This record gives C-alpha cells, structure tokens and sequence, in this order.
C-alpha cells in the first residue's frame, strides 16, 4: 500500500560496539521470512526476514538501511552509528518535528555502571541523576536545539563524552532542492544559443547590405 | 569483678582473596576458670561454631583467654549483628560487631562543621553545621540533630539551595551552648531518606589533643618597600588545634575580611602537632601614612581569658 | 514553489521556441548568402 | 507540396538533434546526480530502460543524416538516410508509452504523498514527473518530424 | 643463628553510631618473637604515620619467646576511604607484613592518569627540564604502552620507564621524557597517551606552559622577630607579584644548600582583583646556637619572568 | 531565490523576441526590394 518504515527496536541512533539492535521493516511482532528486501549501504543483504537482528554490533554494522515490504515501496532511510567510547551519549533521534519527542542517556562501555550524571546542553547543566536512565523530553520546541553532552563517574574515576547537536525544525530538509536548478540552468544555455545565432544572423544580413 | 570484654575482628586483606572473616571474644581481667563463651548471629544461636579458646595470660585470680570464630565473607556482607556471650561468676557480659553501613547513600555527601573560634568566644553564639550535598532532590529528607547527655535540643534552621550542576543542598544550622561544647559534648546529625537502606550518621566533638597557646609577631612594612602600596604581616605559630580566628583592625575600626588573606595551617615536624599561619594586609600609601596604628589580634582556645592576644604596629 | 517550477517550465518552452525560430532564419539567411555567391 | 516540403525537410533534421541533445543531457544528469538504490525501479522506469541514451543516439544519428541530404544530395546519402528515420521513427513510438507507464507509475506513487516536500522520495518523483513531461513533449516533436520526413521521402517513389 | 619467624594479626573494632568518639583502634598482634628485638612500623597506602605515637604493649614472655602487640586509633573518615593500613613487624633485620582493608565489592577501579611539568629550578638552573607521566590503579603492569607526541618537532628523547607494586595490591608506572628548556619555554604542547587492549581509547593528557601576563617578583626578607628570645629563630621570605605560580625557592647556609626539609613554603595565593597576581611566604626555624655562628643566609628565587641568569637572591645577616 | 531569476530570464526572452522581431521584419522588407 502506502511506503515502508523502518525502525530500530532499541529507539537508539548511536550504539557502543557488541549492543543488540534488531531492525524491522514496515512493522509487526514476528521474524516472517522470504517477505522483506534489506539494502545496507547500497548493497542489497542475503537478508529476506521481517526482522534484522544483530546479536553483537560492530562498527562495520554502521551506515544506512532501507527496506522493502512485498507489495510496498521502498522506506526511507535510516542512519545507524557504532563506536568505542568510554562514556557515549544516547540520543533517539538527532533531527525532531515541533512538538515532537526524544530521550537521551549516558551509557559506559560493556555493562559498567555510571553514578553521578549530569547533563549538559550548551554548557549548561539541566538535570542531574545518581543512576543512568531516560530523560524524556515531550513536546519539543525551538528552545531544546543545542549541543548535549553528560559528565558521569566510571567505576571510581570522572569521564565526559563528546558533544552531540540535536536541531529541531518545522519541517525536515530534503537534500534535493538543487535538482530543480537544472530547467534555469537549461535556459540560459539555450538564451546564450539565440544570442550567438542573432550575431551570424545580422553578419550575414549585413553582407548582403553592404552588397546593395 | 569486670572483665573488659571487647571484640576484635579481621577484614580484607588486598593481597590474598581472603573468602573468611575471623572474630574474636577478648575477656580481659576474668577470674580464672569462670569464662564461658557463646556466639549468636542475628540474635539467633549457632551451634557449629568451632571456637578454640585459648588463654593468654594469667596474673593471680585474674586471667584473659579469648576465642575465635570463623564466618564467611557473606556471613560479614550480610550486615547481621553478631554478639558474644559471656558468662562469668553467673553475671552476662555482650559485645557486638557490625559491618559499618555505607556513608554515602545514593552518593550523598554529608559534613558536620564545628563551631568557629570567633563565635564561641567573642561573640558567644556558636553553630553547628550539616551540609548536605548531591542531593536529587530536597522532597522527603528529614534531618534530625541528637546530643549526648540532655533530650533539649533547639530548633534548627534548614534551607535548600539548587547549584549550577542542577544538584541540590540542604543545609541544617543548629544554635549550640559554648559551655557544653567546651566540656567536651558530643553532637550527631542524622540525616534519613525513604530510598536510604540505612541512614546517615555522623558524629563531631571538641578536638582532642594536647592544647597549646599561639605566639604572633608583626612585621614593618619592608624597608625595600617605597612604591604606592604598603604590605603588613602576621606570624602566628606554635598553636595546636587548628582553629583559629585571625582579624585586622585600623585605629580600633574593624576591617572586611575581603581585604586581607590568610595561608592554610602547615604542620611543624612533629610528632606533637603544631601549627602556623601568615596574615597579609596590604594597604596603599595615602592609607598607611595617615598618622594611625595598626592591630592583628587572635583568638584561640589555648590562650587565657578572654582567650585574645593582640599586637599593634605603628610608625610612632 | 509550485509556481516558480511552472514558470520555470513556461521559460524552458520560450527558449525552446526562440531558438527553433532563429535556426529557421539562420537556415534561410545561409540559403540565400550562398544564393547571391 | 513539393516545394513547401524542400524547405521543412533541413528544419526538422535540425529540430531532431536539438531534441537527442536535451535527451542526453536529461540522462546525463540524472545519472550523475541520483543515488539510485534509494528509489523504487517503477519511478526511475525511465531512466531504468535506459531510454535517455538510445533515444539520443538514435535521435542524433538521424538528424546527421537529414542535414546532409540537403546539402550535398548523393544517391547514396538518399535511400542511405531513410533506415536512419524508420529506426529513429519506431525508438520515439517506444519512447512515448514508455514515458506514458512511467508517468501512471508517478502518479500511482504520489497518491501516498500527502505534500510535494514530505521527504526526498515525493520531490524526487515529482521532479521526475515534469522531467518526463517535458520529454514526452520533446518526443512527441521528434516523432512528427520523424513522420514528416519519411512520408517526404515516400511521396517521390509512388 | 636461626631466623624464627613470628605469626603476625591484624585486628580492630567496629563502627557504632550509637557512640560519639568517630574512632576506630587497630591492633597489630604479633607472637613469639624474640625479647628486645622487635619494632612495629604503622603505614597507610605506603606513607609513614607519624603524627599518631602507636602504643606498644607487651603480652607475655614464654623462655626466650614472647608476644607483644601495637595498637593504632584511626578515625572514621580515614576507614571508610578504603585505605589499605599496614603494620611492620622487624626482628632481626627481617621484615614481616600484615595488612588490613575494609571489606568491600569488586568493582574494577579505573586508571587515573597525571601529567606534571617541568620545576623552573631545572628549566632555569640546572638546564635538564623532564616530564613525567604517572599511571596509578593498575591490577597488574602486563600490556601497557605509553608514547609520548610532540606537536611542533618530531625529534622526541629517550623516555625511561619504571613500575612500582603497593601495599594496596595496586600497580603504578611513571615515565619520564626529557625535553629541551628553549622549546617549552617557546610554548609547545606536548601530550602522554596510555593504552591497554581492553581501553576502548587510549587515555590522553595535554601539558602546556601556562598562559597569561608575565610579572616579574619581588623578594623581601625579614629578620627574627624582636619580641623572640627563645632557643629558636625564625627567618621568613615574602615573595609576591609574580605569574605564573611556578616557582623554586631554597634557602642558603653561607653559600651551602640546606635540605628542602628544613623549610617550608606556603601554597601560592591569587589577589590583585583579576589580575592574577600571587604571592607566598617561606619560613626557615634555626636553632639559636646556629643562628649565633655570625652566617650570612641567603634566600634564592628562581622565576620564569625574572632577568637573566633568572635568579634573584637577599642577603640577611646579624652584623647588618 | 527562484523569482529573481526568473525576472532576468524573462528579459532576457523579451529582449531576443524584440531583436528576432526587427531582424526578420529587416530580411522580409530586404527581400521584399529584390
Ligand atoms: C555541584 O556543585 C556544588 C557547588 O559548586 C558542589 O558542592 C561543593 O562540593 C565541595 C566538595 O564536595 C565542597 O567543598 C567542601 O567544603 C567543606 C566545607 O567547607 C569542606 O570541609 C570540604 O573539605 C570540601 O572542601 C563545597 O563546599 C560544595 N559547595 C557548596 C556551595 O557547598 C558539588 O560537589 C557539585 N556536584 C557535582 C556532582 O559536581
Ligand atoms: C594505593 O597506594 C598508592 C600509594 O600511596 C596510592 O598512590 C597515590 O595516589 C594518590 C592519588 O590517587 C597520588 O596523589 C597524586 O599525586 C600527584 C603527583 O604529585 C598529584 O599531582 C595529584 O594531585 C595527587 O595528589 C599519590 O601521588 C600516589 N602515590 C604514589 C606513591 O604514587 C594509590 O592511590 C592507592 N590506591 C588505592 C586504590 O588505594
Ligand atoms: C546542449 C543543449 C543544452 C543545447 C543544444 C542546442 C544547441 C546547443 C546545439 C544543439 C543542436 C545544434 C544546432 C544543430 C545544427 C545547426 C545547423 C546550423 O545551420 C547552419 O549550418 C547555418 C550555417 C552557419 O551559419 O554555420 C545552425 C546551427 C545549428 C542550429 C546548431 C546550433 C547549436 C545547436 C542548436
Ligand atoms: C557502511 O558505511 C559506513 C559509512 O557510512 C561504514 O562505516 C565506516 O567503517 C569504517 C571501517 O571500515 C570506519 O573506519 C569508519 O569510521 C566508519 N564510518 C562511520 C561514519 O562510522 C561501514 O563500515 C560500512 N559497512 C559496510 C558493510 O560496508
Ligand atoms: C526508556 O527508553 C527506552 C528507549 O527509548 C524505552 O524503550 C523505555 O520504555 C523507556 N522507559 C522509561 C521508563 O522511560
Ligand atoms: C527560549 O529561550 C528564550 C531566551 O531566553 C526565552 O526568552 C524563551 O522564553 C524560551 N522559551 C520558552 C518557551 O520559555
Ligand atoms: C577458622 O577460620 C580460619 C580462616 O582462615 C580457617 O583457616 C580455620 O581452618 C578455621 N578453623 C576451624 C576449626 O574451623
Ligand atoms: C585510642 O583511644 C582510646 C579510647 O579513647 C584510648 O584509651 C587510647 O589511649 C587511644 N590510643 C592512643 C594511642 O592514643
Ligand atoms: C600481553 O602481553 C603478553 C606478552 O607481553 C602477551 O603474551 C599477551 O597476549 C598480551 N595480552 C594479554 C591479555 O595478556
């Protein structure tokens, strides 16, 4: 029927070599095999299920994916980002709608536990926890685009993780926009073609003036 | 006759992976023959304890012996109270150990500020801090203040402050009396939380040791010294504790603390404790030569009444 | 938007046009210079 | 007629390769530009036959050879030029229906579109809509010229 | 002569909020040792405690065998830190070890890295400044690497490394890479990187000189004080108006070096409202039959934005 | 921008439309004599 989507089942964009993330197609609770066609950085995958799970993340897992649902179109792509960090900043989504929702988190590497972690957005704190957990941000406005970042403590020892941009717009950016340029860009092509011709044109009318 | 029961107990060693705990039942002073020694856990007994009792020594009806019990590292970890029994000329004798409860829940910082010198012995109106740091958030923490000899407690001033790094503090002010701070009374700070397993307790008292008066000296201005502004020193050393309540005066007109410094307290080579600061106020030239006298007065718990000890400097 | 795209096609019709029209008179002003040769 | 059908006859050679030129541009750029493994094979159906390129090339070839039966008239330049018109007159009958199926396939598509703008696949797809129109427009002119002269040169063996 | 060898505990006491004192009181048994030939040595995270005076008590005697034991009071903030404590039996030019922690998880403490500059005494004095890199927390020293990266020049020195093993079964490396005066003076930045197969990334450290507005110091020197007619004197050396806050200061005994732990130095304090100013006092206690041997003490202050040979000296003696 | 361009093209248009006006009004009137 209408276009595919596809959608992570942990709600992360950025993940820490060896997590578990599953990709589904267009969506429902079941791997149903020989139904779906996976494109991974623009090379179709061998695989055909429903359900695209990674049991161990690594970082050649990273880049786009698209899926296709029989009888449906393509979906639109999703970006995925796998690294190695010490202290890595969780976000849901990097580009949000108006009144649109995401979480954040402050996750250490391979199952280390942070305590005392707070969070930054444009270098200025906003909300501090003991525990690494959600923090849900609903009903987004232009006030909640900056850069994010969070300073927890490793097993005795401080950390802090890079800074990560989170932009909210009224309406997404469609990365095409130049395609349109091409019909102007024909038209003083050909414009220059009938100036060029007026100039043979008159020369040769001009010879027989002169003839006369 | 009392014997001085006390129980000892092993812990961790760094070294070796040290899967036991050791306690030991210390009877000091006991009468010879009339010691029985019995372990409960939780206040409930255990059989299969294995002790040895061996005795140490023997000084006529007197004599010591002492026991050993053998429990696991989770047995320890549990938190259980375990106790001695001791049973000497028909009386009972007990002694418990615990394993110390965290000081730090959910990483709560928490700090007992004992009074300042200037207050408790010029002003008269000394203060008992408790700050309490880290904090989530201030809803459902209670702090409760305990003394050691009188249930009369006064009433405590509480406020909350939310920091820069979005983390909250509480701090608990309580008015205390000079005199029983001086005979040395004990004050606890009890602070409790719901999600806390246990609470948080911390204990302050007067500083024990071996007191000792301050001797203070001032310097003129150096004689290399010709430029726009003038600098005085302070030298007081050969204190002990380390508190200490130092202030500049200006022809008897007291000046802002913002206007002068002072160093921390270094230790003196020992191995008795001693202390010493120095004291900078730096004026300009126009100030200093207005035809005045300068003061630089202590005050200290070692010095004798009113415990101040002056020393002015002056031009004339 | 969906109006400067229709102006944009009614531009690349016009030059399309012009320069048919001009190759027609190119055509027919050679024709006759070789003529009068 | 006759005389009338002289003069049209270098014209339409020359609006043919005007037409192949356009075409291979449209290819060009829509080849360089797109990523195409992020769109559907029933939109780019165009571009995915290929179209673009035998439809220039066959449209240039032609035109070479109408601009030069005018000007030098060999014998072997007529009745040599005429297979270079039917093949051309059959690639822009081909190039209509199949500039026909890609514009329902468009349409088909932008059903589940509820703005032009919605995400890349709309605008690229309504891009590619007036892009087809507009050679369908072209096509439509290169066949007539096509017909035109191939009846021209017909008329003068009856 | 046979070494025998003692057995050697280490026990204490327990916790109680009920009670005021805050304090916890170890005791370091040691049996059948040898009569007036033992000495017990406390120690917290390898550093000496002196300033506790640990009472010795003796058990019993058994022949030529007897048992004493040492009990130390430590308080409560001191135990919760997790502090290894260490009490150090000697008998006969042997030494015997017994430690003690609190009991806690397993949690895998993490690696702390610290990167120190170069003292001006060297960069200034002696011409051979060093950096030093020092790792600490370490289970074990096995697969650690440092490099050390250079940012202008290529051309780095030989970095001699070495490791040391603590009481607290901890493991710790310093490597020190000697450098040129001239080019740190000139600004470079210079960083220490330390990896391990299990780090995720390395951990990296940067180190530059510090930046802001040279200002030069001024030294004034003061005699003892009037009021003083003890067994004691004191000379003190205010030294203020400097920046940066790295400075060397030694005393000077008619022209001889007295050891740096005969004097003291207070830490540098910042005034001037902004202007980052500092200043410090250094305070060095003789005795008076050592001051009354007619000297001439000096106090030498090398600093960064001083004059060349960038030293500056006063002269104080009794006779003037 | 996409109007603003548009305005130059468009003069562009008109200003060959008036040129290709005078120059094919010039060759008829031209061959009109001969
Ligand atoms: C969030 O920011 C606050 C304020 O900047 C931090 O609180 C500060 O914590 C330090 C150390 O934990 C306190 O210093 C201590 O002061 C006591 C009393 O003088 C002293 O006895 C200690 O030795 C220590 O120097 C400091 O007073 C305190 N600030 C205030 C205003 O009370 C807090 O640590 C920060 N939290 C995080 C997670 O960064
Ligand atoms: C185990 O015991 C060792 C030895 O006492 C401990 O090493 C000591 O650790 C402290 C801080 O962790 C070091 O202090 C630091 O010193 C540097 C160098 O001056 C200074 O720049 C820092 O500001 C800080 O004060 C101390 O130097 C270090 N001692 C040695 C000899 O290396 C270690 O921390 C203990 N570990 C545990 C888990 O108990
Ligand atoms: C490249 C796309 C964007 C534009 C394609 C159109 C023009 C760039 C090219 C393609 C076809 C070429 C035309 C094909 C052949 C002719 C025949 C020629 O007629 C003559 O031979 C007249 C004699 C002379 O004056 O040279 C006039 C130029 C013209 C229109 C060429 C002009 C330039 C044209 C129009
Ligand atoms: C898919 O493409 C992504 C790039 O978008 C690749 O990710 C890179 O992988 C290399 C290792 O080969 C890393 O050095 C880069 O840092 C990665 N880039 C990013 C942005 O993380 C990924 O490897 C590709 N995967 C496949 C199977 O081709
Ligand atoms: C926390 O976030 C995860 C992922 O975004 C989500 O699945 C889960 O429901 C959230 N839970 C809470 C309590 O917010
Ligand atoms: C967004 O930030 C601006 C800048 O201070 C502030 O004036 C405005 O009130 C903020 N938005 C909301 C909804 O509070
Ligand atoms: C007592 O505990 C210690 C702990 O190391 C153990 O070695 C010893 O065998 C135990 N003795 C008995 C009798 O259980
Ligand atoms: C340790 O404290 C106890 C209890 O106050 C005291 O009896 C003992 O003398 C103290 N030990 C030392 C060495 O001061
Ligand atoms: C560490 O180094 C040793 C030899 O230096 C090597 O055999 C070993 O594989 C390395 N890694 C580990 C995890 O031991």
């Amino acid at each position: 029927t209408q276009k595919s989507v596809v959608s992570l089942d942990p709600p992360w964009i950025r993940i820490l070599t060896g997590d578990k993330v599953t990709l589904i197609c267009n969506g429902n609770n079941s791997s149903q095999m020989n139904s779906t066609k996976w494109i991974h950085n623009d090379s179709i995958s061998n695989v055909k299920s429903s359900h695209w799970v990674i049991v161990s993340a690594t970082i050649q897992d990273s880049g786009k994916y698209i899926c296709q649902k029989q009888g449906f179109y393509k979906s639109k792509p999703v970006y995925l980002n796998v690294m190695q960090e010490w202290l890595l900043l969780q976000s849901s989504a990097d580009v949000v709608l108006d009144n649109g929702s995401f979480d954040i988190r402050c996750r250490s590497w391979k199952k280390w536990k942070v305590h005392k972690v707070i969070y930054y957005k444009d270098d200025i704190a906003f909300k501090y926890s003991y525990d690494s957990n959600n923090i849900s941000i609903r009903k987004a406005t232009f006030n909640d685009s900056g850069s994010y970042h969070c300073t927890g403590y490793l097993n005795k020892v401080e950390c802090k993780s890079d800074k990560f941009s989170i932009a909210v717009v009224k309406d997404y950016t469609i990365e095409y926009r130049w395609l349109q340029l091409i019909f102007p860009s024909l038209a003083v092509i050909l414009f220059a073609v009938d100036t060029g011709l007026w100039f043979s044109t008159h020369k040769q009318f001009e010879s027989i003036l002169k003839i006369q | 006759t009392k014997p001085t029961v006390d129980l000892l107990h092993s812990s961790c060693d760094p070294n070796a992976f040290h899967s036991t705990i050791q306690l030991y039942c210390f009877v000091y002073g006991h009468i010879q023959n009339d010691v029985s020694i019995h372990w409960l856990m939780d206040d409930r007994k255990i059989y299969e304890t294995h002790a040895q009792n061996v005795l140490i020594k023997e000084e006529g009806k007197l004599a010591s012996t002492y026991s050993r019990l053998n429990i696991t590292q989770q047995q320890w970890m549990s938190e259980s109270t375990f106790t001695c029994k001791v049973t000497s000329q028909g009386e009972n004798y007990w002694a418990h150990t615990r394993r110390c409860s965290d000081d730090e829940p959910r990483g709560v910082i928490t700090y007992l500020i004992p009074p300042s010198p200037l207050d408790l012995y010029e002003n008269g109106t000394p203060k008992l801090t408790c700050l309490v740091l880290d904090l989530e958030s201030e809803e459902n923490i209670t702090v409760t203040w305990v003394r050691e000899r009188k249930k009369s407690i006064g009433s405590a001033s509480q406020r909350s402050t939310k920091h820069h790094n979005a983390t909250t503090s509480i701090t608990s002010i309580l008015p205390v009396d000079a005199k029983d701070w001086i005979e040395g009374e004990g004050y606890q700070c009890r602070v409790d939380h719901p999600h806390f397993p246990k609470p948080i307790v911390r204990s302050i008292t007067k500083a024990p040791g071996k007191r000792s008066a301050p001797e203070v000296y001032v310097f003129l201005p150096p004689e290399e010294e010709e430029k726009d502004k003038r600098t005085l020193t302070c030298l007081i050393q050969n204190f002990f504790p380390e508190d200490i309540s130092v202030q500049w005066l200006q022809d008897s007109k007291l000046i802002p603390k913002s206007q002068h410094s002072t160093t921390t307290p270094l230790k003196y080579n020992g191995s008795n404790q001693r202390f010493f600061i120095f004291s900078r106020l730096e004026v300009t030239k126009a100030l200093w030569t207005q035809t005045k006298q300068f003061t630089c007065r202590v005050i200290h718990e070692a010095l004798r009444e009113p415990r101040k000890l002056e020393r002015t400097i002056s031009k004339s | 938007p969906q109006l400067c795209y229709i102006l944009d096609a009614i531009l690349f019709l016009y030059g399309i046009v012009l320069t048919l029209l001009y190759c027609r008179l190119k055509i027919q002003v050679r024709k006759a210079d070789i003529a009068s040769r | 007629w006759q005389s009338f059908l002289k003069k049209e006859l270098e014209f339409l050679g020359v609006t043919q390769v005007l037409v192949g030129l356009i075409c291979l541009c449209f290819g060009t750029v829509v080849c360089s530009t797109l990523q195409t493994s992020d769109f559907d094979d029933e939109v780019l159906l165009l571009y995915r036959a290929g179209y673009p390129f035998w439809g220039a090339v066959l449209f240039v070839l032609s035109g070479f050879l109408s601009i030069m039966s005018e000007r030098k008239n060999t014998l072997y330049l007529v009745r040599g030029s005429l297979g270079a018109n039917i093949v051309s007159s059959i690639a822009a009958g081909l190039g209509i229906a199949i500039l026909i199926l890609n514009l329902s396939n468009n349409s088909a598509y932008m059903n589940y579109c509820k703005d032009i703008t919605e995400d890349d696949g709309c605008f690229v797809t309504s891009f590619i809509t007036e892009l087809v129109l507009m050679l369908l427009f072209l096509t439509i002119l290169a066949f007539c010229s096509a017909v035109l002269l191939i009846i021209y040169r017909i008329g003068q063996e009856f």
